[PDB]
C-alpha cells in the first residue's frame, strides 16, 4: 500500500549547530515528507524539516515546509514558537511522542532548488533553533520560524540524514526529488564540513519499488509507481562540491537614524539578496571616532527585527555603530552620524 | 490522525 522511504545520509557528518542542503522537487505524489534534515533521534531535542506535499499531485495542491522539535525528556518547561512566518502555524502534535511543530505554506515548484538552513544556538539559558529558507531562483531568503527549547546545549548533534517517506499509502504514485550542497558547521572549531558523499538507501531491503543515483550536478532518488531498484539495497554517491561552501554576503541599507523628542530611530533593511540576519547590536559614541565607552549600547536586536525606538537622553552631536551579524556569523558595521531631526 | 515518523537511532 505505501511506497518505501528513501534515505539519503551523508558519510561523515559530525556535531553541528548549522545544516544545509538544497532540495528539488521533480514528482510530488500526495503525502509525501522530503525530511531534508533530522538530528537526534530518540534523544533530547530530537528534531526534523523539510518539504511536504499534503495534498494533490502538482503546484495546485497544498505544498508546505515542516520543522518539529519533541518534547523535551525531563523538563516539564514548554517548547515555545518564538517566531513564525506570515504563512507559518506553531501547533502541538501528539500520538506515540509529543512536541511542537511549524507548518508553513510555500508555493514551491518542481525543479527550482530549495535551501533548507537550520541554525542552533544558546540563549537565555535555552537552546534556539531556526529554520531558513533560500529561493535559489528568486535569489531571496526567508526566516521561518524558531523554536525555543527549554533545555541548555543541545544541538544538531548526530542523526543528520534525509527522508522521502509516503505517511498515507498511496505507493502507486511516484514521488522523486534531487539534492545537493550538503554542509554542516562543525560545534568542534566552526568550519564547515562538506557532505560530498551520501548514501542512498530504500528503508525496507525485501522492497525494491524505490531507485536512486547522481549526476555530477545532484544525487536524486524516487519511491513508489514502477520505480524498481537499479542501486541494489543501496550505493553511495560523490558530488564535486567545495569542501568550503560558497556563502553570500550580508548587505544592507539604514534607512532612518534620527534623534528627535528624547526617542531615537534606527531602522535598517536587509538587500533582496543579502545572508539574512541573525542578530544586531548599536553602540552610541559622543565623538566621530569612536574611541572611548559608549555612552549607549542597544544590545540583542533580534533576527526579526529591523530596527529600535527607544526614549534615551543624548548630546547634540551622537554617532551609531550599527553592527549587524547573519546566520553565517558574518558582520557588517556601518557607522552613521545621528540626525537630530525627523 | 497523520503521522510522520522517524527512524530509530542505533543501538
Ligand atoms: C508529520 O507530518 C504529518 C503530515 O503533515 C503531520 O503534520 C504530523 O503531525 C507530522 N509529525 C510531526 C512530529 O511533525
Ligand atoms: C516511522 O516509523 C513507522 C513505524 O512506526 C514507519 O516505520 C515509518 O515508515 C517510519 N518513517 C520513516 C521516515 O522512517
Ligand atoms: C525519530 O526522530 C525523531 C527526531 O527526529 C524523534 O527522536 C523520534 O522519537 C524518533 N523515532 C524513534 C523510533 O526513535
Ligand atoms: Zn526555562
Amino acid at each position: 500500500a505505501s511506497a518505501p522511504g528513501v534515505y539519503v545520509t551523508p558519510k561523515n557528518s559530525v556535531s553541528s549547530d548549522i545544516i544545509s542542503i538544497d532540495w528539488s522537487p521533480v514528482q510530488t505524489a500526495p503525502y509525501t515528507y522530503w525530511a531534508v534534515h533530522n538530528w537526534n533521534q530518540g534523544g533530547e531535542a530530537g528534531g526534523y524539516a523539510g518539504f511536504q506535499q499534503q495534498s494533490g499531485f502538482d503546484e495546485n495542491g497544498k505544498r508546505t515546509l515542516h520543522f518539529a522539535v519533541w518534547d523535551p525528556i525531563s523538563s516539564k518547561e514548554a517548547i515555545k514558537a518564538e517566531y513564525v512566518s506570515p504563512t507559518s502555524v506553531a501547533s502541538n502534535f501528539g500520538g506515540e511522542g509529543t512536541g511542537l511543530k511549524i507548518q508553513t505554506t510555500y508555493d514551491w515548484k518542481n525543479y527550482n532548488w530549495y535551501r533548507m538552513t537550520m541554525r542552533s544556538w544558546q540563549e537565555n539559558g535555552h537552546t534556539k533553533f531556526g529554520q531558513w529558507l533560500k529561493d535559489v531562483s528568486k535569489n531571496q531568503w526567508k526566516l521561518i520560524g524558531i523554536m525555543d527549547f527549554p533545555v541548555p546545549n543541545v544541538t544538531f548533534n548526530y542523526g543528520q540524514t534525509l527522508f522521502q517517506a509516503d505517511w498515507l499509502g498511496n505507493g502507486q504514485d511516484v514521488r522523486e526529488a534531487r539534492v545537493k550542497n550538503g554542509y554542516g558547521r562543525n560545534i568542534s572549531d566552526k568550519k564547515w564540513t562538506s557532505w560530498n558523499t551520501q548514501s542512498i538507501e530504500g528503508q525496507e531491503p525485501l522492497n525494491n519499488n524505490w531507485d536512486g543515483g547522481a549526476t555530477s550536478e545532484y544525487l536524486w532518488f524516487k519511491a513508489g509507481g514502477d520505480s524498481r531498484s537499479t542501486i541494489g539495497t543501496g550505493k553511495t554517491f560523490t558530488l564535486n562540491q567545495p569542501s568550503q561552501p560558497e556563502i553570500g554576503k550580508l548587505d544592507y541599507d539604514v534607512k532612518s537614524t534620527y534623534y528627535e523628542n528624547e526617542k531615537l530611530n534606527i531602522t535598517w533593511q536587509l538587500k533582496d539578496s543579502s545572508t539574512p540576519q541573525f542578530k544586531g547590536k548599536i553602540e552610541i559614541y559622543n565623538n566621530e571616532n569612536m574611541t572611548g565607552q559608549p555612552i549607549n549600547v542597544i544590545n540583542d536586536i533580534k533576527s526579526y527585527q529591523n530596527g529600535i525606538s527607544q526614549s534615551i537622553s543624548l548630546p547634540t552631536n551622537t554617532y551609531a555603530k550599527i553592527v549587524l551579524t547573519d546566520i553565517f556569523d558574518q558582520t557588517v558595521e556601518k557607522k552613521v552620524k545621528i540626525k537630530n531631526e525627523s | 490522525a497523520a503521522t510522520t515518523t522517524t527512524p530509530a537511532p542505533a543501538k
